[PDB]
This record gives structure tokens, C-alpha cells and sequence, in this order.
């Protein structure tokens, strides 16, 4: 009556080849929607799925403000009213990715790494919703994304070593949150360059395709600190 | 403009 | 006060590479009944042919992964058949609009043209999908649409009008890979190509933009049919 | 494929 979850993951997977995200999600949400935990692969499918989506949602965001921006400083309200549109579909599925991370998969116990996966893509979803949000709201939701990467960074720091990619890409995320959305640029390069000075001192123990994952995010540490100093 | 962690790690 | 904002949004879609959201607004702007500006007519088809062209895209992925099957599971031509499904809505709600508005209400030759080009277009994206007595029904189709195209061009437009160019291009295309007449293929582009060649070194500051990039696929494909 | 541009 319903869909195997062995044919949804194999789908999203199909879906994923296709470049076919907004499918890829459904597949996605209709597997996390089974009650069974994701496993690493599928935690990923989860999150590429869902990333692009509102990949392209962000950039079309962006567009649309550029040249809404651009016609203040075309005396039309057909601007706003469409990059409205664009962030009202933004905002519902990050809702909806927020609602399948809080109902189903963060769980209170169970894999650290998993869990820090998840708490990381809700300050992330988080992240998502203040780039468009304003006001009284967008503090709200800044508050929501800081308090969840800070339980992942919690987790992380105990249960994964700091040459771990899922910890890596979280303090890469949390210090963009810092830069970028709550106006702390200081706290931003002091987290870059801890986390991938702690990551160097320990790669000498990696076996060649662990090191080949952990140096892949280090460089984007490496970037960010380049640009913001 | 900086990056964020790809999606799959 | 609506169709000005249909294709300021269409004009807005297509900069924030939204091209669902530009083919409804271009669809929309097609239903209001008034004829379709050169300008207008690039944003219906710019809009339907990227639509379609990551649905045709999608589709040759999941059959080439059908060509590995056994060196796996119903699942690839299950959701096959659903892109395809999609696929053939759109190319239906694209034929829809040319036939219930733009061909009847098309005012010059080139715009008529325009039209029943993307015609012979969209039933040749439903031949690359069709199967059995049904895909010879499409070519017909599609060769009788392209045929009409080509019919004007050549009694309205010069032999280096980059929609006339565009058309003998695709209907060039049709032939070799749909229709299965590869030496009708090769005759055409190369009486095309040179056709147009002979004449556009030859002209003052007349669209070259369009011409340049349509010559270079016709030497290209004589290039790999010849 | 080697076919016409959408805007021309
Ligand atoms: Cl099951
Ligand atoms: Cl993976
Ligand atoms: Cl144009």
C-alpha cells in the first residue's frame, strides 16, 4: 500500500544521479518518515537532498534582493511581491526539514556522531531562516541556531576527535553563524583557527583516506580565515 | 564570498 | 493591469534561474489572449526548453543506468516512467498553448514561424521517449509541423534569419535521429549551412549573435555525421 | 544535443 524503505533509499539515491533534488527530498523525507535511523550514507542523502533545494531557493533570494536593492538606489511592486514568493517557499522547507530533525531524528541518546550531524543541520536550517528573516523574528531565530550548534559543539568536543569531518564542517558552519549572522567576527576567526589548528596537530595519525576527508573541510577553514584576516 | 561544509561529510 | 506583471516576473524568473516559476508566469501571459512580442516569444521558449531540458536530461540518466541493469531492481524504470510522465505534461501543455493561442493568432511570417518550429520541437521531445504505433503517430507530428515551418521560411524570411536557421538546424536533427534519414539530415545542413554562409560575411550589422551559435552546431553535427 | 538555443 505504502513504499519500501529499501525502494525510497534507492530511489533518492537515483534521484540524487538525476540532479532531480526536489524528488531526491521526498524520497528523502518519506524514508526519515519510516521511524528507522539513517545510517552515515543516508544521513548524507538526507542532507544533499535538502541542501540543494534550498541551495537554489538561497540564490535565487539573493537575485531577486540584488535587484530589488539595485531599483531603490523600474518603479514597480512586482519585485518585492515575487521575492516574497521565493522566500515564503524558502521558509517552508526549511520548516520542514527543522520539523523532520525535531520529530524523528534528534534523539536524546544513540551515535554522537549522528546526533551532532542533526544538530548541526538544525542550527544550519536555522542559519537558513535568518539570511531573510527581519526584526524581533530574525533575534528568535538567531537564538534557535545558536542554541543548536552550540549543543552539537558540546557533543562533538566529548564524542568525536577534532580531525572528525562532521565536527569540522560544524565549527566551519558555526563560525560562518558567527561572521555572518550574529556580528561577532572575532569569535568567527578565533573558532577557525583553533579548529583547524587542533585538526593539524592530530592528521599525522590519519590513514590516507581519513586525511584525504579531514584536509578536504580544513581547507575550507583555511579559506574563511584567508578572507576574513 | 566565503563556503560552508558540503553537504555530504 | 496583470499580463505587463506576468512578464516582468517571467523577465524576474528567469534572472533567478526559476524556470517553472517563468514558464507559468510565460503561460499565463500566453492565456491573456494578445499576441507574443519577439522578446515575449525568447521568454516562452527559453522557459518550456529549460523545463523540458532537465527533464530530458533526467531521463537519459536513468535509462543509461537501464543499459547497466544486470551488469539492478524495478525501482530505475519505475521512476523512470515517472520523469518521463512529467516530461510528456509539459511537451502536452507547451502544444496546448501553440495550438489554442500563438498559431492561430501569430501576425507575421517569422513569429508563425517561431511557433511552429517549437511545434515540430516539442513533438520531437515526445518522439525521444515514444514507443510503437504511438511514436509513429508523434513523427508524423513533428515532421508535419516542421515541414509547414519550413514551407514559410523560405517564401517569407532570408536564408540567414537565425529562427530560419534555428528551424532547418532542428528539422536536420529530426531527420538524422528521430526520423531515421540520415542522408535528408546531411543534404539539409549543408545546403543550410552553406546557404547561410554565402550570405553572412556578406551583410551589414543584420543578428549575428543568433546565426553564430546555430552555424557552429551545424558544423558540428556534419562533422560527426560525414 | 547539437539542436537550436531556446532564445534566437
Ligand atoms: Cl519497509
Ligand atoms: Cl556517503
Ligand atoms: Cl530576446
Amino acid at each position: 500500500p505504502h513504499m519500501e524503505r529499501a525502494s525510497l533509499i534507492q530511489k533518492a539515491k537515483l534521484a540524487e544521479q538525476a540532479e532531480r533534488y526536489e524528488d531526491m527530498a521526498a524520497f528523502m523525507k518519506g524514508a526519515v518518515e519510516k521511524g528507522e535511523e539513517l545510517s552515515c550514507e543516508e544521513r548524507n542523502l538526507l542532507s544533499v537532498a535538502y541542501k540543494n533545494v534550498v541551495g537554489g531557493q538561497r540564490a535565487a533570494w539573493r537575485v531577486l534582493s540584488s535587484i530589488e536593492q539595485k531599483s531603490n538606489e523600474e518603479k514597480g511592486p512586482e519585485v518585492r511581491e515575487y521575492r516574497e514568493k521565493v522566500e515564503t517557499e524558502l521558509q517552508g522547507v526549511c520548516d520542514t526539514v527543522l520539523g523532520l530533525l525535531d520529530s524523528h531524528l534528534i534523539k536524546e541518546a544513540g551515535d554522537a556522531e549522528s546526533r551532532v550531524f542533526y544538530l548541526k543541520m538544525k542550527g544550519d536550517y536555522y542559519r537558513y531562516l535568518a539570511e531573510v528573516a527581519t526584526g524581533d523574528d530574525k533575534k528568535r531565530i538567531i537564538d534557535s541556531a545558536r542554541s543548536a550548534y552550540q549543543e552539537a559543539m558540546d557533543i562533538s568536543a566529548a564524542a568525536m576527535p577534532p580531525t572528525n569531518p562532521i565536527r569540522l564542517g560544524l565549527a566551519l558552519n558555526f563560525s560562518v553563524f558567527h561572521y555572518e549572522i550574529a556580528n561577532s567576527p572575532e569569535e568567527a576567526i578565533s573558532l577557525a583557527k583553533t579548529t583547524f589548528d587542533e585538526a593539524m596537530a592530530d592528521l599525522h595519525t590519519l590513514s590516507e583516506d581519513s586525511y584525504k576527508d579531514s584536509t578536504l573541510i580544513m581547507q575550507l577553514l583555511r579559506d574563511n580565515l584567508t578572507l576574513w584576516t | 564570498s566565503r563556503g560552508t561544509s558540503p553537504a555530504r561529510m
